[PDB]
């Protein structure tokens, strides 16, 4: 009925509460994004690049 | 620098800028501050991209070869715009605007550095 | 034997045949990138290796040429640079070895050959590691942006083909170019 | 009733389980580990080298 009339849920004290715990489903570090990889990769291939430019002159 | 490794750098960064750009276009014209933000971006696709210019063509033709206000400067800046108006119409202004402020100081330097020489 | 002193080293770089340590060190390296996307294409994209292997082995040694065809091209260019740019501090660790030989009458030639030893190592293998290193990340990022962005809308098998052969080819040439 | 019977479906090995998807989302940080060798090891060596001979003069 509360939710039917939007009324503050938490006035109806629930019966009793449990606590569960969910520790992260293991994907990997969050580095694996197609976008990221080549974001990555340019990144340094610039750098490198870079470092080229610094040694041929 | 060397003029052949200064060619690809400059080639390098705003070809980067613009694919950054393309990449990022729909959340950059969500907000105006986002816009705003990609003038800045344009201003330097233009500058990295009218460097390569004309250290290519200083390689193809010869060292010491000036660069125009046309074709050379005009390409340059219109290539810029392109860009710009993919993202958001509103930039167009912002992205030119910056543009030519970049612009008016770097022939300043660029005068100072190889006139004076 | 100060001829031979002089030479021994310097004729080994300067040769077009690879020295036994840049040989294996190129050849091995590149061979090892040229593998790398073939876990990509096998985990991500999960081509199955076994059924292909045909094709996958032949474009990995073909790979492999043209990155070492990029290794020593590009190499060879940045030793001209660096052997310079690392003069300047080997030529005090040389002259410092030098002072302890204080040799009464020691020729010139050796006086160059002494410095020119170590510069030339140095050169030699800063030249290696960097080079191979700029090579490896040209090669490596070139096949995430094209295959994953050019090539969206091609089967993997050609996607293969082409990035593969493409950024390969493509590395070599520009090993010239900076030449 | 009758509930849905999904059939016969094959349970492998655990190495097996390893060769098919592993770095399922951790292939691109499992890329990185692979290319350390190629990029890591010769970018980190050669920065030692110009450290030590790239002194201001």
């Amino acid at each position: 009925k509360a939710q039917r009339n939007n009324e503050d849920i938490s006035i109806i004290p629930p019966l009793f509460t449990v606590s569960v715990d969910h520790r992260g489903t293991w994907n990997g570090p969050w580095v694996s994004t197609e976008v990221l990889a080549a974001a990555i990769g340019l990144v340094i291939y610039y750098l490198a690049f870079s470092a080229k430019s610094h040694i041929q002159a | 620098v060397g003029t052949g490794t200064s060619l690809a750098l400059s080639s390098l960064l705003s070809l980067l800028l613009f694919a950054g750009m393309q990449m990022y276009s729909r959340q950059l014209a969500s907000t105006e501050w986002l816009t705003i933000q990609g003038g800045l971006l344009g201003s330097g696709l233009f500058v990295f991209s009218l460097t390569a210019f004309n250290n290519l063509e200083n390689l193809v033709f010869g060292k010491g070869f000036q660069a125009k206000i046309f074709p050379e400067i005009l390409l340059c800046l219109l290539l810029a715009l392109f860009a710009s108006g993919l993202i958001h119409r509103v930039c167009v202004t912002t992205c030119f605007i910056f543009s030519m402020v970049g612009l008016y100081y770097i022939n300043k330097i660029s005068s100072t550095l190889y006139q004076a020489a | 034997s100060k001829q031979q002193s002089e030479e021994d080293l310097l004729l080994q770089d300067f040769s077009r045949n690879l020295s036994a340590k840049s040989s294996a060190l190129f050849f091995g390296n590149a061979f090892i990138v040229s593998a790398i996307p073939i876990w990509l294409y096998w985990r991500i994209w999960h081509m199955d290796l076994i059924q292909s292997a045909v094709l996958y082995s032949v474009m990995t040694l073909v790979s492999t040429y043209l990155v070492a065809f990029a290794y020593k091209n590009v190499k060879f260019v940045l030793k001209h640079k660096v052997a310079q740019k690392r003069e300047d501090a080997v030529s005090k660790e040389v002259t410092r070895k030098l002072s302890e030989a204080d040799n009464r009458k020691m020729s010139r030639k050796e006086k160059d050959e002494r410095i020119l030893w170590k510069k030339n190592e140095v050169a030699d293998y800063e030249a290696t590691t960097f080079s191979i290193f700029y090579n490896n990340t040209l090669f490596l990022v070139v096949v995430i942006v094209a295959s994953f962005f050019i090539l969206k809308n091609f089967n993997p098998t050609v996607n293969y083909i082409l990035s593969i052969s493409a950024s390969s080819g493509l590395i070599a040439l520009l090993s010239t170019g900076s030449k | 009733g009758s509930t849905s019977a999904p059939g016969q479906g094959g349970i492998l090995a655990q190495r097996e389980f390893d060769r098919r998807f592993s770095p399922h989302f951790l292939d691109w940080a499992a890329f990185g580990v692979m290319t350390l060798p190629s990029i890591g090891i010769p970018l980190l060596l050669w920065y030692s080298s110009k450290r030590k001979y790239d002194t201001p003069k």
